[PDB]
């Protein structure tokens, strides 16, 4: 994807998070467990479903519409009736197939683009109290228990808090 | 030609005749006189379908 994180340096997903579209796997002492990161989530859940709605929305309703007749020495104004509707069908079934097709793209590159997002996100937050695996994790070199963990998620982390015993570890 | 077994024809005509207005036919012979006429009240955007499926 535009953005390397999808299918990208992050090689897969996780059926083990139910609960969103973007969120977090933690392991430590207390135990281990998925957890939605809710905020990302819902604004593109909020984002996609505008953009949905707004492609529907922008076909105000087709009102009562109907085919015309014509007797048999009116053959040219059949045809010229015949030339709008086929224009018109010409013209929606490529505009509407190339913008589900460049749409659905910007969707897909939209979603590469949050993930990386949220993971620089929380790199930001922990610089170098953490090592980068490489695959989307954070190795820390502090204990971090679940209320740690829960500070991290909500961009709560307290960096100077650790941050000795983080270098404690790392040398 | 004969259609029908009739080498004659009849044609057809019609007329929308207004409120309050009035319509006169006079004649000598070959009238195909109304009998029967329809009063409408006019509606916009409809026409005409060709389907076998059922109301
Ligand atoms: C985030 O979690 C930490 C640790 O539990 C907590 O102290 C803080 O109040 C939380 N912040 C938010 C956004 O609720």
């Amino acid at each position: 994807g535009l953005f390397g994180a999808i299918a990208g340096f992050i090689e897969g997903g996780w059926t083990g998070m139910i609960d969103g579209w973007y969120g977090y796997h933690h392991q430590n002492e207390q135990g281990s467990g998925y957890a939605a990161d809710q905020k990302s989530t819902q604004n593109a859940i909020d984002g996609i479903t505008n953009k949905v709605n707004s492609v529907i929305e922008k076909m105000n309703t087709q009102f009562t519409a109907v085919g015309k007749e014509f007797n048999n020495l009116e053959r040219r104004i059949e045809n010229l009736n015949k030339k709008v509707d086929d224009g018109f069908l010409d013209i929606w079934t490529y505009n509407a197939e190339l913008l589900v097709l460049l749409e659905n793209e910007r969707t897909l590159d939209f979603h590469d683009s949050n993930v990386r997002n949220l993971y620089e996100k929380v790199k930001s937050q922990l610089k170098n109290n953490a090592k980068e695996i490489g695959n989307g994790c954070f190795e820390f070199y502090h204990k971090c228990d679940d209320a740690c963990m829960e500070s991290v998620r909500n961009g709560t982390y307290d960096y100077p808090k650790y941050s000795e015993e983080s270098k404690l570890n790392r040398e | 030609p004969k259609v029908r077994d009739q080498a004659g024809r009849m044609n057809y005509y019609w007329t929308l005749l207004e409120p309050g207005d009035t319509i006169t036919f006079e004649a000598t012979g070959n009238l195909i006189a109304p009998w029967y006429a329809f009063a409408l009240n006019r509606g916009s955007g409809s026409g005409i379908i060709t389907s076998d499926a059922p109301v």
